[PDB]
């Protein structure tokens, strides 16, 4: 939590190399929000940063299979906190597995989560579907023998609840 | 965005004020999450129609259609077509400065690498099995006896395809050429994306400026605001920028939720034309772009997605009497 | 059949509705218990904070209670606009659907549900509708040799609908969505062109309905 | 942080998926005061001769530090205000 000649800011100080003029005292940004600064003891240019913020997120399966929970803190490096490290962030309490099943908890940016195998919550990069290659060639042709009538429930609100 | 931060930074004195407005602070995440939710339900109808990931064979044999341009890469890390290249470019700091305030930037659900492989699949499918993947297992059927059908949804006999294959070979080739430079040569094409993205950016920029705003209070900065003011009166002052800021965020969500509202709309067309157009052949006039629709061919951009409308256009003319 | 065990266990499938209807009671209840917050004011009950100081004060604090409540209301009535347009489209997609679908047969694909579509029944529920398509999905399939053409004189014989396949030996023609080869003669096919230009085309012959019956 | 989710969800029973349910911010470990006298307030408090409000005088004061405790520890002075002025903050003050 730091306070360089009057002007006060938390944040973490590292070394950077962007380059000021001599005269000047702030770095800044797009935002108008304070970026780099400059040591006035010895001259050097300080970055800025946030702390480590983001969401809590309680990934789990229903409280009826159980009740083991895998805590995904989003956006962080692991370090401030079983651990894993994601594209999403600091997850913590399911056992990474490099094996890819369908997408069943959405976490983010592919890591999905699902209960199974004793058990323990597993995070995943999630396979988009199946894998297939349609064997192919200019006289090949596949035509159906045979077919079946399938009747697929489709649901769609009409109306909401009137007030006044 | 997290209310609480945003609203009052790192003070107890502003944050207790805070309760006094009730579920302000909760409903606005649970606003901004039912919007957050649909983005990757969005993203979910539009491009993962299909049940399986297919790919393509391992050497091309089309009849001289050449979709080196179009299909994925092989030589790329993140496989995507030479096109999709083109685009991730001409679309595009805040990269923490709004993560400084609790204005978070979640990440997609699905990868760009992840939505390049639908868009293979779509595309793989496409190519090889006709338009009988979106109806069930996919039925490989030879590309050029494929084409003979999609004249005859436009209603021209395939003894023309049959004919006329080499021919339409190169219009369709020479055409895929164009759409490269349609893209390279202008950066405006793209625009409906960029206009979705600069919008983001430009509400998340204003936004924030409202947090220097004095909104009638004595200061923005909620210390010198609160700390400074006595105990008695700085309550009032803090008022003027919680209700200030309180209400900034309530501008805020609501141009998302009518924003998210129109991509919503705009999904569905998506949904629609990627399961009509790609998926299918068309008979609607003009929905899948001018001329008689042939076949589409999804392709990945930013936030987005970019059809390629193969169609049919008549060209000249010789008047006839008729009877 | 299948769809009654379905619904019998199935919370989830109606989902959609459920949403709608919790959305909306979610968004009343958060309306009321606005009545409950002080919104700066010394309390969130209306008479209490009147018997409590001489009205000249109250007249100053009640606006901290209206322009806290009346908020609250437009914060609550513009969610319900969205929400209503949100409705409003999904009431639009019922009506093509119904229209379409139901009352139609709909050459739109995968608007009805995936397969071919034959049918929808329109089924009531609580604010909403729910359709049971009744598609047509192909099964079994073989692999088949084909050809976009075949000689028979230096002609080339395209089908009029369907595609020359064989098994290997014996060229058939059969529609496309199902297996169901027929011979070949010239009712299943016209003529055009000839055998230089098709990619693809075989030799073979295409028996006549009318020779055979001139021979007597 | 489990039984922080049943009381966003407001059920005994959470069904299966994720849930947002706190927020964690990384609190410093300690300050950093980096700079790069004394005010005479006994020269300006126990002065000898004020002038008039005809022509009253001012002194520019800067660059030394304040010794705002005996302000208050005074005690003898009849009407003391401050607007926008905190005594516990007085000293933290960097005018
Ligand atoms: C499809 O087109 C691509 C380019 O659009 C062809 O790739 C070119 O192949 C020639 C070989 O004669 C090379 O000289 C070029 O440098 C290649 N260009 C690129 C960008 O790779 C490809 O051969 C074509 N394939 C088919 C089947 O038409
Ligand atoms: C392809 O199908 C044709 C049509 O049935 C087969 O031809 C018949 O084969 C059966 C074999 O049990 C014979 O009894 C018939 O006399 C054949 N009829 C004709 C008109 O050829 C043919 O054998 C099949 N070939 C393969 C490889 O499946
Ligand atoms: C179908 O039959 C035709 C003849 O009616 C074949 O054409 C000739 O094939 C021989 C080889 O068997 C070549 O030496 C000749 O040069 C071909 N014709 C000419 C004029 O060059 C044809 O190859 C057979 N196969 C097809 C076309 O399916
Ligand atoms: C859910 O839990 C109840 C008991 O609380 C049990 O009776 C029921 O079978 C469970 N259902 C599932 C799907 O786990
Ligand atoms: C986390 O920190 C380590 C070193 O402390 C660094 O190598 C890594 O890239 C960091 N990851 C993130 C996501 O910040
Ligand atoms: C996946 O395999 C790599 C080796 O390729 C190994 O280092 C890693 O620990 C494995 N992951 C898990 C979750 O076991
Ligand atoms: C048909 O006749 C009209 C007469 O004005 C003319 O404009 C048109 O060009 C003619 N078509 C062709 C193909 O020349
Ligand atoms: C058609 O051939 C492919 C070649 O790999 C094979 O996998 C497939 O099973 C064949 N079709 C049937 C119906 O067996
Ligand atoms: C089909 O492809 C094969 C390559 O496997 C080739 O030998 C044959 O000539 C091709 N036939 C046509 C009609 O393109």
């Amino acid at each position: 939590n730091f306070n360089f000649n009057g002007l006060t800011g938390t944040g973490v100080l590292t070394e950077s190399n962007k380059k000021f003029l001599p005269f000047q005292q702030f770095g800044r940004d797009i935002a108008d929000t304070t970026d780099a600064v400059r040591d006035p003891q010895t001259l050097e240019i300080l970055d800025i940063t946030p702390c480590s913020f983001g969401g809590v997120s309680v990934i789990t399966p229903g409280t009826n299979t159980s009740n083991q929970v895998a805590v995904l803190y989003q956006d962080v490096n692991c370090t401030e906190v079983n651990v894993f490290q994601t594209r999403a962030g600091c997850l913590i309490g399911a056992e990474h597995v490099n094996n890819s099943y369908e997408c069943d908890i959405p976490i983010g940016a592919g890591i999905c989560a699902s209960y199974q195998t004793s058990q323990s919550i597993i995070a995943y990069t999630m396979s988009l579907g199946a894998e297939n290659s349609v064997a192919y060639s200019n006289n090949s042709i596949a035509i159906p023998t045979n077919f079946t009538i399938s009747v697929t429930t489709e649901i769609l609100p009409v109306s909401m609840t009137k007030t006044s | 965005v997290d209310c609480t931060m945003y609203i009052c930074g790192d003070s107890t004195e502003c944050s207790n004020l805070l309760l006094q407005y009730g579920s302000f602070c909760t409903q606005l995440n649970r606003a901004l999450t039912g919007i957050a939710v649909e983005q990757d339900k969005n993203t979910q109808e539009v491009f993962a129609q299909v049940k399986q990931i297919y790919k393509t064979p391992p050497i091309k044999d089309f009849g001289g259609f050449n979709f080196s341009q179009i299909l994925p890469d092989p030589s790329k890390p993140s496989k995507r077509s030479f096109i999709e290249d083109l685009l991730f470019n001409k679309v595009t700091d805040l990269i923490c400065a709004q993560k400084f305030n609790g204005l978070t930037v979640l990440p997609p659900l699905l990868t760009d690498e992840m939505i390049a492989q639908y868009t293979s699949a779509l595309l793989a499918g496409t190519i090889t099995s006709g338009w009988t993947f979106g109806a069930g297992a996919a039925l490989q059927i030879p590309f050029a006896m494929q084409m003979a059908y999609r004249f005859n949804g436009i209603g021209v006999t395939q003894n023309v395809l049959y004919e006329n294959q080499k021919l339409i070979a190169n219009q369709f080739n020479s055409a895929i050429g164009k759409i490269q430079d349609s893209l390279s040569s202008t950066a405006s094409a793209l625009g409906k994306l960029q206009d979705v993205v600069n919008q983001n950016a430009q509400a998340l920029n204003t936004l924030v400026k409202q947090l220097s705003s004095n909104f009638g209070a004595i200061s923005s900065v909620l210390n010198d605001i609160l700390s400074r003011l006595d105990k008695v009166e700085a309550e009032v002052q803090i008022d003027r920028l919680i209700t200030g800021r309180l209400q900034s965020l309530q501008t805020y969500v609501t141009q998302q939720l009518i924003r998210a509202a129109e991509i919503r709309a705009s999904a569905n067309l998506a949904a629609t034309k990627m399961s009509e157009c790609v998926l299918g052949q068309s008979k609607r006039v003009d929905f899948c772009g001018k001329g008689y629709h042939l076949m589409s061919f999804p392709q990945s951009a930013p936030h987005g997605v970019v059809f390629l409308h193969v169609t049919y256009v008549p060209a000249q003319e010789k008047n006839f009497t008729t009877a | 059949g299948k769809i009654q065990d379905s619904l019998s266990s199935t919370a989830s499938a109606l989902g959609k509705l459920q949403d709608v209807v919790n959305q909306n009671a979610q968004a009343l209840n958060t309306l009321v218990k606005q009545l409950s917050s002080n919104f700066g004011a010394i309390s969130s009950v209306l008479n209490d904070i009147l018997s409590r100081l001489d009205k000249v004060e109250a007249e100053v604090q009640i606006d901290r209670l209206i322009t806290g409540r009346l908020q609250s209301l437009q914060t609550y009535v513009t969610q319900q606009l969205i929400r209503a347009a949100e409705i409003r489209a999904s009431a639009n997609l019922a009506a093509t659907k119904m229209s379409e679908c139901v009352l139609g047969q709909s050459k739109r694909v995968d608007f009805c549900g995936k397969g071919y579509h034959l049918m929808s029944f329109p089924q009531s529920a609580p604010h909403g509708v729910v359709f049971l398509h009744v598609t047509y999905v192909p099964a079994q399939e073989k692999n088949f040799t084909t050809a976009p053409a075949i000689c028979h004189d230096g002609k080339a014989h395209f089908p009029r609908e369907g595609v020359f396949v064989s098994n290997g030996t014996h060229w058939f023609v059969t529609q496309r969505n199902f297996y169901e080869p027929q011979i070949i003669t010239t009712d299943n096919t016209f003529v055009s062109g000839n055998c230089d230009v098709v990619i693809g085309i075989v030799n073979n012959t295409v028996y006549d309905p009318l020779q055979p019956e001139l021979d007597s | 942080p489990l039984s922080e989710t049943k009381c966003t969800l407001k059920s005994f029973t959470v069904e299966k998926g994720i849930y947002q349910t706190s927020n964690f911010r990384v609190q410093p470990t300690e300050s950093i005061v980096r700079f790069p006298n004394l005010c005479p307030f006994g020269e300006v408090f126990n002065a000898t001769r004020f002038a008039s409000v005809y022509a009253w005088n001012r002194k520019r004061i800067s660059n030394c530090v304040a010794d705002y405790s005996v302000l208050y520890n005074s005690a003898s002075f009849s009407t003391f205000k401050c607007y926008g002025v905190s005594p516990t903050k007085l000293n933290d003050l960097c005018f």
